[PDB]
């Protein structure tokens, strides 16, 4: 049988088969409902709106998130995103196909609990799996050893890997990724004159930092450049046909990953976090995973991010030491073909949480047989 | 007690848019 | 059993059934009292006289309009009216038909509490119910999204919906239409040399407004070449056999409804109202609305508006939107037609209001039942 | 030198000078306009009255706001407004006297720029410095620590302050305030039958709402003791001389306050509002903040609002905090007592914008010096 990987993710959902080299459906998790009045009777009125749908109806719909910061809050929203991604994306039954998922680390366990329950109570398979998001990083990468710095659109960890072993108390999270910068963008965004209050304008902010935002090289000079002349300023065209036009917010907004102190947390960067995680390993190792930077997840999409993460790294490690940020050009669907890997691994079929395991052992099986 | 024994043993949607 | 509809104007009374194309009765909604010495016993002498009677017989009345601004003034009147529209125009029994009536947005609650308490004790129905007139001008465009202006005799009103979802805080309203242009066409015909002060007089008039009147492209540009060359110039015929001559007043009088000042009010134009109904909505669904413009009524039935309103529209909004005005040419009783819509459609036999819920909950149940 | 202290509010306008408890000049923010046609030659027929006289003759005026939503749009009016507040009410000079001013947070900063420009240029003061309410308000209040919640007539912010230390992250603008209460009074005094449409109806609403409406305790057993008896039922007597009547309508106009979604708007009331500023803080400073709910502005003036906050916040709250509104009688002003204490501090005398340091670094010294 051919497996399914369906990496839920805090913003976009990204599932399909396994041994396939693309996901076949990527579509962002909310789910709307309606905030007016309706007054034409019939016509389809459904009461909740999932999916791309609600990107397409937006306009009278209130958008929520299921999942915040890698942790579900809203279990029967998260009930509709998989019935949305099992049912009408994929159109799949769970009864007769395996199921990958990924999950964040330093998780709480009441989430891999009710993930647990719900995949093998209301969408019940033969068998499913909870990995770490780093390790099908690594595995997307084509390499064995390597630090592996995720971003999603709620989570940003480092974990460091060397010849397969995980070191767990090497692992750092931090929870700063794509929606802060949103948010923070929506912020900054007030300052030129253009409001944006609404969980529809959440998407349109989103949509301008995907096409025109880039990390500094260095931000000093950047920030002179765009204070000196505006050749660093871009338009683009919002739905009612408005131009806007934008200028240090460009690079204002993934800023925020390297100084976290914009948005009022007290924790360091991305590059003192990966150079913390580098160093809190043993001391052998700490060469063979500073020429193995593993890039991965759509918040690094950025076209300025490696460069200014060697810099960073190479101003953090001594001299004599080789700094190579491995960025794929296919970095951002890369945790889901790492699940494509792993379903097709021969080895891989003896590690699955069978349904008999599950009713033999309670939801307790999750946490000894995973990592 | 035996109930406790027997218990606890160890289109129109597209129809409806057209018209 | 088929339904009944009846759209109550503040000008002309439009009624018939359900199912039905044309309107089987339109006529005004005059009640007509004499007002000098009968001196002839008898030739079957009425005290009132009701409709096309009271525009035969118009010399030797007095003609009350019982409906001003959608505000029923004058009950004893309106009773007067559908008593008339029930037993002599269609000469149907009531007590054996439902019976939808239309009324305009923010019309006050006693108004809708006195008609579904004459509906339900003085002409007791099956059931009744009331609606909104740009829900059915839109039925009538055939089309789910919008703004509708509707125009009649009292009311004009932008309501814009998307998706079947009306947003109430975006409906706007103004208390000028076609019975002000007939009174500012009585002040201005006044220039020329003919006199029009009684309420048999207001009927030429409006005979002169519906006949003769046109709405200009440029105002400044048309009233030069009406001042340059009598080539505008247009004669029509009095009953009595006088002839009168027009200039500039065929596009004076309806310039009024893109320049209120005129008559001394505060309120801008329509286009001006329907740029600001459109800018009020949510920003993500403007682009439909500026392509679905819909207009309805007997004052949008001049032959220069469509122009004229995608002239200001397309001057207003920006320059990348498609400016579509959908004037159908039986725009005029089309509010109508979209009551034929609503009453035969099979999903709104769950709607009415019956005869059970009003003796439960007496005449109150409307507000909470309606819009 | 005597400072002076000049709120340019979204309502009124409250100007006067420092070490003064209450405010010389209060008056509010209109420009009016005359829309007829004068025909008495002579008689100083201004063609612009501002302010009180704007109030005086407003049944021949259209009036404007300058300011919508902390926004200075009209800037010309504004500089009439500005020109009127130092010369006419205050009668002072303004190159001899340093003039404070007062921002809503999250403000565009080209109004800071207008506004520092106009300041320095036509009013060429010789200092001036532009603050933050509600660090004027907790000023006003004596205490350090605290919550604010400013309301005026276009903008409801929340600002936490611990210790003097401010947290930007946390500050959370609204734009729902008087004017929109103004509003929608004026949407639904047109259920009774009383239509108010122009610019000058709007003071008529205005004085309605601050004379007869309060904030209900709760809203649905008020809602029912309306709709039973006519017990809450007032009356008032209009310029004309006509007397109305209303009855829930004085709770439903300040209970959009606590349910946006009356106006159509997707964000959650005041109380949530404040419950996520203090969620968004840090935990140590919590207990502090829950103990100092410092209101003010006039649209927290309604004698029902400090024990419905209270029981909102202590029903959002864990049960062991002391919730404690902070609601001082003279709150309508105390924005202008707060910046009567920053203007009169012997240590506030170095932070002055001077002209010398504006001639320096051009019209862009207010955002490095102010916050
Ligand atoms: N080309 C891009 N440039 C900048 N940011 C991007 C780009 N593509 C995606 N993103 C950001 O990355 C996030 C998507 O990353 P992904 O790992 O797919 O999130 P998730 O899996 O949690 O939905 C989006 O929220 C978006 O803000
Ligand atoms: N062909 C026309 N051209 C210009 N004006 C018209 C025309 N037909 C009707 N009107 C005017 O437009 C008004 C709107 O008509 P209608 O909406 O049927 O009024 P109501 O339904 O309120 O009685 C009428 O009062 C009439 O004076
Ligand atoms: N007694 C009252 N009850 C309710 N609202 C009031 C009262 N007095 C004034 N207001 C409202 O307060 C507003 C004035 O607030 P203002 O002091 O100008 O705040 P800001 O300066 O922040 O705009 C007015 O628009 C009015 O609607
Ligand atoms: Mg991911
Ligand atoms: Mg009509
Ligand atoms: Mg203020």
């Amino acid at each position: 049988t051919t497996a399914l990987v369906c990496d839920n993710g805090s913003g976009l959902v990204k599932a399909g088969f396994a041994g396939d080299d693309a996901p076949r459906a990527v579509f962002p998790s909310i789910v709307g409902r309606p905030r007016h009045q309706g007054v034409m009777v019939g016509m389809g009125q459904k009461d909740s709106y999932v999916g791309d749908e609600a990107q397409s109806k937006r306009g009278i719909l209130t958008l929520k998130y299921p999942i915040e910061h890698g942790i579900i809050t809203n279990w029967d929203d998260m009930e509709k995103i998989w019935h949305h991604t099992f049912y009408n994306e994929l159109r799949v039954a769970p009864e007769e196909h395996p199921t990958l998922l990924t999950e964040a680390p330093l998780n709480p366990k009441a989430n891999r609990e009710k993930m647990t329950q719900i995949m093998f109570e209301t969408f019940n398979v033969p068998a499913m799996y909870v990995a770490i998001q780093a390790v099908l990083s690594l595995y997307a990468s084509g390499r064995t050893t390597g630090i592996v710095l995720d971003s999603g659109d709620g989570v940003t960890h480092n974990v460091p890997i060397y010849e397969g072993y995980a070191l767990p108390h090497a692992i750092m999270r931090l929870d700063l990724a794509g929606r802060d910068l949103t948010d923070y963008l929506m912020k900054i965004l007030t300052e030129r004159g253009y409001s944006f209050v609404t969980t529809a304008e959440r998407e349109i902010v989103r949509d301008i930092k995907e096409k025109l935002c880039y990390v500094a090289l260095d931000f000093e000079n950047e920030m002179a450049t765009a204070a000196s002349s505006s050749s660093l300023e871009k338009s683009y065209e919002l739905p009612d046909g408005q131009v806007i036009t934008i200028g240090n917010e460009r690079f204002r907004c993934p800023e925020t990953l390297f100084q976290p102190s914009f948005i009022g947390m007290e924790s360091a960067g991305i590059h003192e976090t990966t150079y913390n995680s580098i160093m809190k390993c043993d001391i052998d190792i700490r060469k063979d995973l500073y020429a193995n930077n593993v890039m991965s997840g759509g918040t690094t999409m950025y076209p300025g991010i490696a460069d200014r993460m060697q810099k960073e790294i190479t101003a953090l490690a001594p001299s004599t030491m080789k700094i190579k940020i491995i960025a794929p050009p296919e970095r951002k669907y890369s945790v889901w073909i790492g699940g494509s890997i792993l379903a097709s691994l021969s080895t891989f079929q003896q590690m699955w949480i069978t349904k008999q395991e599950y009713d033999e052992a309670g939801p307790s099986i999750v946490h000894r047989k995973c990592f | 007690f035996a109930k406790l024994t027997l218990a606890f043993s160890a289109d129109s949607k597209t129809a409806q848019n057209l018209s």
